[PDB]
RNA sequence: AUUUUAAUAGCUUCU
RNA sequence: AGAAGCUAUU
C-alpha cells in the first residue's frame, strides 16, 4: 500500500509542477533550437516571471537595486517587495545610510518581469 | 648561473636545476626566432619556480613577478602573500602573467611550422624559449627533405600544462577578435555543442600534439584516452559561457501532456553526452520511470523562479520556495553532575595541564550558505598528462589484490535503512520505503538504464551537530536514493573486499582494539633501512580537489569490471558518477546552486576515493623528487638507471612499460612505506635516500599540493618523527605510546584528555543528561580513555579513574563490578581474542 | 575560573534560546558572537565582561 | 529538515 | 561459538 501511496505522490508532484509552467515562452524558446534541445540553466533566465534577489550589505544594494526598476540579464524588472532577514516588510524609502544599522540584513527583493 | 634545465642525454635525464659555466646553416634555414637581447629568465625558470615552490626560497619567482609589473615589491612584505586560502588576491597577481604565457604558445607553433617547411627534426625544450616567446637555440637539429620536418614537443607541452590554468592563459580567447581591450563575445543562449570551437582552439595552440583528440569523450578508446581528452577539455571549457553546461532538456509527451525531461548532459570535462533510451511519446508511467522523472532536476528548475544570490559566487539556477530559508545551530547541553564531580575530585585547578578545549559552537542563520561558499577554493586545474598516466598505472598497482565487479539486487548489503533519501524523496519517506517498494527486477532494470543513459540528481546540504576545538559549522552533502542504489550495485563488491583485508596499504576496516594498533604499526614499519616517520593532513579535502583527480579515482575504482562491462557501459557509468556527485545541482535552503566540483561527502565511495587520491599525491611527490635531482650527483647505479628509465617512460614512451611499473612499485614499497586511511597517512621512509633526494620529503608534498591541489601546506599540520619507539605523532586523532604488556612491549593508542573530558561534560540532547540510562555512554568513553592510565603524567592518568568513580556513582544510584574494575578495559587491548 | 566562565556562558546561551531569542536575527547573532568569543578567549577579565553583557541580554 | 564508510560496547530474540 | 533486531560511542 506504501508503493501505491508513493506512486500517487510522485504523479501528483509531477502534474502540479507542470501546472505552474508558463508553457508559451517555453515553446517559443524550445522551437528555435537546432533539434529541440536547450540547456536547462537558461530556462529560468528566459522564461521565469518572478525574480528573487539576496543582498548582504548596502554597497551591493546600491550597485544592484537602485530604485524601483532595474535591468538584469537583458530584462527589466519592477521591484514588487522588499523583506528583511527576519521576514518583515521593509519600505523602500527606509533603505538609506542612516537606517542601515536598524535593518536586519541580508535583504530579500521580490521583482516581477516587465 | 644556476638555472632550470630540461635534459635527456645518454647518461642523465630530468627536469632539474643545473650550473652553466652546422648551427649557422640551421639558423639560416630557421618572427618567433631570436636575432638580439634575451630575458635573464627563460620559460623553464618560470615553470620550475611555479612547479617546485618553496616558501623562503622563492627569490626567482619574486624577481619574475616584480620584473613584469605583476605586483610591487611591498606586496611581498605582508605575510602569507603566497597562500591561496588566506590571500586569494595572489590568483589575480598570477593572472598578470597569463597573456605573456599565451603569446609564447603561439610563437612556438610558428616555430614548429617553420621546421615543417624546412625539413628540420628536433626536440623542443622550455629552456630555449625566452619569457618573450623567442626561440634562440638550435643545437642538435639535423636536416631532412624540406616539407617533411617533424618537431617533438611532448615534454614541452606536458611540463607547461599546469601553468596554463594557473596563469589563466586563454582569457583573451573570450573577447571579441581575441583582444583584451575589445568587448566580450556574446554567445547565443541556446548554444551548447562548442565542438568546432574546441577543435579550432586545439589546432591553434596544440597543432603539433601527436595524439588524437576527442572533443566528446564518448568517442574515446579506453580510460587513458578518456583522461587525455578530458584534460584538454578541462583547459578548453574555461572560455565558454557557464550557462551552456549541465543537463540538456527536451519536451516529451506522456498521454499527450507535454513534460520537460533531461535527454543529455554537457560536461566541462567529458563533452556532450546524449541519452540513448529516449521515447518522444509515452503511454503510461510505472514505478521506474516515475522515480527517474521525479529525481530529475529539469522540471524543478523549469517550474521555479529566477534567483540572484549575491552572498555567494556559485552560479545560481532557481529558487523553489518564495522565501529563503535560514538554518541555525544551537549551543550544547551542560552536564552539571559531571562538572560537580570533576570539581569535587580535584580537577580543573588553575594551571592544570588538562584544559577544556572542545565545545559546541552556535551559529546564526547564514551558516549553511557560509559553509557552502567554500567551493570557491575549487579552481579549474590542468594536469601534466604524461605524469598523470604513469602515476595512474603505479597507483593501480596498489589495488591489484582486491576482488570487484558487478553484483545483483539480492547481493546488496545496506547497513541503515532509516537514513534519508534526499530531494525530492525526503518529502515522502525514508530509504526503507524506496528499497521495500522496488522489486529486485526493478532495481536490475534501473541499473541497466544507468548503463546507457544519464540521470542527473539533486543533493541536499545539511548541518551536523558536532564537537570541536574550532568555531565552524559543518555541512554534509546528502545524495539522492537512485544514485546510491546504482553506486551500491556498481561498487559494493570491491568496497567490501577492501574493507575485509588485513596488512595492506589501505587500512580502512582494521580495528584498533585487541592489538590492532600494534599490528598496523608493525606492518607499516616493514624493513626500511633508516626509518623515519612522516605524517600530513589535507587542509580542505572535498572543497579543493581537482576534478581530474576525482575522475582518475573513479576510473581506477571502475577498472575491476574488465569482464562484466563493455567500454560504452563503463563510460556511461562514469558519466553518471560525474553528473551525480561531481558537478550537480545542490539544494541549499530552498534554492538550487551549481557545484563547482570537488567531492560530496554523502557519496557511497568517499573514503576509498580519498585513499586513491592520497596514493596519487604521494606517488607524484616521489616522481617529482626523483626526477629533479642532478643525475651526476647520484652515486648508485641502480637509482640512476631507475631515474633515466622513469624519464623515458614518462616523456618518450607512449606505450606502457609494465616491467618498469613493477620495478617502480617495488622501489616504493621498499623505501617509502605508507599506511593510508581516507586523507590521513603515515609514512615510514628511508632517511638516507630522502636526504640525498631519492625519495620524497614533506617539502615535495607541499610543492605538489601547491601546483596541483591549489592549497598551501603549513608546517603546523605536518609532523616528522625520528625515534620509532615513539609512534606516529598523530593518526586519526590518536597519539601513540609503547607500554609494557605482560613481558612484551606493545603500542597503544590514546586520545587527547580534553576531548574525552569535553565529551563527558557536553552533550547535544537534554535527555542525554536526564535519562541516567546512559551508562553505556560512559563505558564507551572509558574504553576510549583507558590507555591514559599508562601515561607518566598523573593528571592524564586520572581521567579514566574519574570515569570509573562516576560510573560507580551511576550504578550505585541505579543499584556490574566489572565496570569499575580495570580488567574489563585491560582485556580490550590484549592480542588474544 | 576560565572553565566556570565558559560553562556559565553555555548555560546562559541555552537559557536565552529557551527564551525564543533565536527568532530575532540581530539579538541571536550578537549572542552567538559573544558566546563564541567567550569560548575561544583566554583571559578571564574580558570573558567576565562578556558574561555580564550576555546576562544583561537575558535580563532584558 | 539531520549523508557515507569502518570499528567497538550494551540489551533482546533464536538454532 | 554463532546469526538477526535496537541503542550508544569513537
Ligand atoms: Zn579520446
Ligand atoms: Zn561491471
Amino acid at each position: 500500500d506504501k508503493r501505491a501511496k508513493v506512486t500517487s505522490a510522485m504523479q501528483t508532484m509531477l502534474f502540479t509542477m507542470l501546472r505552474k509552467l508558463d508553457n508559451d515562452a517555453l515553446n517559443n524558446i524550445i522551437n528555435n533550437a537546432r533539434d529541440g534541445c536547450v540547456p536547462l540553466n537558461i530556462i529560468p533566465l528566459t522564461t521565469a516571471a518572478k525574480l528573487m534577489v539576496v543582498i548582504p550589505d548596502y554597497n551591493t544594494y546600491k550597485n544592484t537595486c537602485d530604485g524601483t526598476t532595474f535591468t538584469y540579464a537583458s530584462a527589466l524588472w519592477e521591484i514588487q517587495q522588499v523583506v528583511d532577514a527576519d521576514s518583515k516588510i521593509v519600505q523602500l524609502s527606509e533603505i538609506s545610510m542612516d537606517n542601515s544599522p536598524n535593518l536586519a540584513w541580508p535583504l530579500i527583493v521580490t521583482a516581477l518581469r516587465a | 648561473v644556476y638555472r632550470a634545465f630540461d635534459i635527456y642525454n645518454d647518461k642523465v635525464a630530468g627536469f632539474a636545476k643545473f650550473l652553466k659555466t652546422h648551427e649557422e646553416t640551421i639558423y639560416n634555414l630557421l618572427p618567433a626566432v631570436a636575432k638580439q637581447r634575451l630575458t635573464k629568465y627563460t620559460m623553464a625558470d618560470l615553470v620550475y619556480a611555479l612547479r617546485h615552490f618553496d616558501e623562503g626560497n622563492c627569490d626567482t619567482l619574486k624577481e619574475i613577478l616584480v620584473t613584469y609589473n605583476c605586483c610591487d615589491d611591498d606586496y611581498f612584505n605582508k605575510k602569507d602573500w603566497y597562500d591561496f586560502v588566506e590571500n586569494p588576491d595572489i590568483l589575480r597577481v598570477y593572472a598578470n602573467l597569463g597573456e605573456r604565457v599565451r603569446q609564447a604558445l603561439l610563437k612556438t607553433v610558428q616555430f614548429c611550422d617553420a621546421m615543417r617547411n624546412a625539413g628540420i627534426v628536433g626536440v623542443l625544450t622550455l629552456d630555449n624559449q625566452d619569457l618573450n616567446g623567442n626561440w634562440y637555440d638550435f643545437g642538435d637539429f639535423i636536416q631532412t627533405t624540406p616539407g617533411s620536418g617533424v618537431p617533438v614537443v611532448d615534454s614541452y607541452y606536458s611540463l607547461l600544462m599546469p601553468i596554463l590554468t594557473l596563469t589563466r592563459a586563454l582569457t583573451a580567447e573570450s573577447h571579441v577578435d581575441t583582444d583584451l581591450t575589445k568587448p566580450y563575445i556574446k554567445w547565443d543562449l541556446l548554444k551548447y555543442d562548442f565542438t568546432e570551437e574546441r577543435l579550432k582552439l586545439f589546432d591553434r595552440y596544440f597543432k603539433y600534439w601527436d595524439q588524437t583528440y576527442h572533443p566528446n569523450c564518448v568517442n574515446c578508446l579506453d580510460d587513458r584516452c578518456i583522461l587525455h581528452c578530458a584534460n584538454f577539455n578541462v583547459l578548453f571549457s574555461t572560455v565558454f559561457p557557464p550557462t551552456s553546461f549541465g543537463p540538456l532538456v527536451r519536451k516529451i509527451f506522456v498521454d499527450g501532456v507535454p513534460f520537460v525531461v533531461s535527454t543529455g548532459y554537457h560536461f566541462r570535462e567529458l563533452g556532450v553526452v546524449h541519452n540513448q533510451d529516449v521515447n518522444l511519446h509515452s503511454s503510461r508511467l510505472s514505478f521506474k520511470e516515475l522515480l527517474v522523472y521525479a529525481a530529475d532536476p529539469a522540471m524543478h528548475a523549469a517550474s521555479g523562479n529566477l534567483l540572484l544570490d549575491k552572498r555567494t559566487t556559485c552560479f545560481s539556477v532557481a529558487a523553489l520556495t518564495n522565501n529563503v530559508a535560514f538554518q541555525t545551530v544551537k549551543p550544547g547541553n551542560f552536564n552539571k553532575d559531571f562538572y560537580d564531580f570533576a570539581v569535587s575530585k580535584g580537577f580543573f585547578k588553575e594551571g592544570s595541564s588538562v584544559e577544556l578545549k572542545h565545545f559546541f559552537f552556535a551559529q546564526d542563520g547564514n551558516a549553511a550558505i557560509s559553509d557552502y561558499d567554500y567551493y570557491r577554493y575549487n579552481l579549474p586545474t590542468m594536469c601534466d598528462i604524461r605524469q598523470l598516466l604513469f602515476v595512474v598505472e603505479v597507483v593501480d598497482k596498489y589495488f591489484d589484490c582486491y576482488d570487484g565487479g558487478c553484483i545483483n539486487a539480492n547481493q546488496v548489503i545496506v547497513n541503515n535503512l532509516d537514513k534519508s533519501a534526499g530531494f525530492p524523496f525526503n518529502k515522502w519517506g525514508k530509504a526503507r520505503l524506496y528499497y521495500d517498494s522496488m522489486s529486485y527486477e526493478d532495481q536490475d532494470a534501473l541499473f541497466a538504464y544507468t548503463k546507457r543513459n544519464v540521470i542527473p540528481t539533486i543533493t541536499q546540504m545539511n548541518l551536523k551537530y558536532a564537537i570541536s576545538a574550532k568555531n565552524r559549522a559543518r555541512t554534509v552533502a546528502g545524495v539522492s536514493i537512485c544514485s546510491t542504489m546504482t553506486n551500491r550495485q556498481f561498487h559494493q563488491k570491491l568496497l567490501k573486499s577492501i574493507a575485509a583485508t588485513r596488512g595492506a596499504t589501505v587500512v580502512i576496516g582494521t580495528s584498533k582494539f585487541y592489538g590492532g594498533w600494534h599490528n598496523m604499526l608493525k606492518t607499516v614499519y616493514s624493513d626500511v633501512e633508516n626509518p623515519h616517520l612522516m605524517g600530513w593532513d589535507y587542509p580542505k579535502c572535498d572543497r579543493a580537489m581537482p576534478n581530474m583527480l576525482r575522475i582518475m579515482a573513479s576510473l581506477v575504482l571502475a577498472r575491476k569490471h574488465t569482464t562484466c562491462c563493455s567500454l560504452s557501459h563503463r563510460f556511461y557509468r562514469l558519466a553518471n558518477e560525474c553528473a551525480q556527485v561531481l558537478s550537480e545541482m545542490v539544494m541549499c535552503g530552498g534554492s538550487l546552486y551549481v557545484k563547482p566540483g570537488g567531492t560530496s561527502s554523502g557519496d557511497a565511495t568517499t573514503a576509498y576515493a580519498n585513499s586513491v587520491f592520497n596514493i596519487c599525491q604521494a606517488v607524484t611527490a616521489n616522481v617529482n623528487a626523483l626526477l629533479s635531482t642532478d643525475g651526476n650527483k647520484i652515486a648508485d647505479k641502480y637509482v640512476r638507471n631507475l631515474q633515466h628509465r622513469l624519464y623515458e617512460c614518462l616523456y618518450r614512451n607512449r606505450d606502457v612499460d609494465t616491467d618498469f611499473v613493477n620495478e617502480f612499485y617495488a622501489y616504493l614499497r621498499k623505501h617509502f612505506s605508507m599506511m593510508i586511511l581516507s586523507d590521513d597517512a603515515v609514512v615510514c621512509f628511508n632517511s638516507t635516500y630522502a636526504s640525498q633526494g631519492l625519495v620524497a620529503s614533506i617539502k615535495n608534498f607541499k610543492s605538489v599540493l601547491y601546483y596541483q591541489n591549489n592549497v598551501f601546506m603549513s608546517e603546523a599540520k605536518c609532523w616528522t618523527e625520528t625515534d620509532l619507539t615513539k609512534g606516529p605523532h598523530e593518526f586519526c586523532s590518536q597519539h601513540t605510546m609503547l607500554v609494557k604488556q605482560g613481558d612484551d612491549y606493545v603500542y597503544l593508542p590514546y586520545p587527547d584528555p580534553s576531548r574525552i573530558l569535553g565529551a563527558g561534560c557536553f552533550v547535544d540532547d537534554i535527555v542525554k543528561t536526564d535519562g541516567t540510562l546512559m551508562i553505556e555512554r560512559f563505558v564507551s568513553l572509558a574504553i576510549d580513555a583507558y590507555p591514559l592510565t599508562k601515561h607518566p603524567n598523573q593528571e592524564y592518568a586520572d581521567v579514566f579513574h574519574l570515569y570509573l568513580q562516576y560510573i560507580r556513582k551511576l550504578h550505585d544510584e541505579l543499584t556490574t563490578s566489572r565496570y569499575w574494575e580495570p580488567e574489563f578495559y585491560e582485556a580490550m587491548y590484549t592480542p588474544h581474542t | 575560573k576560565m572553565s566556570d566562565v565558559k560553562c556559565t556562558s553555555v548555560v546562559l546561551l541555552s537559557v536565552l534560546q529557551q527564551l525564543r531569542v533565536e527568532s530575532s536575527s540581530k539579538l541571536w547573532a550578537q549572542c552567538v558572537q559573544l558566546h563564541n568569543d567567550i569560548l575561544l578567549a583566554k583571559d578571564t577579565t574580558e570573558a567576565f565582561e562578556k558574561m555580564v553583557s550576555l546576562l544583561s541580554v537575558l535580563l532584558s
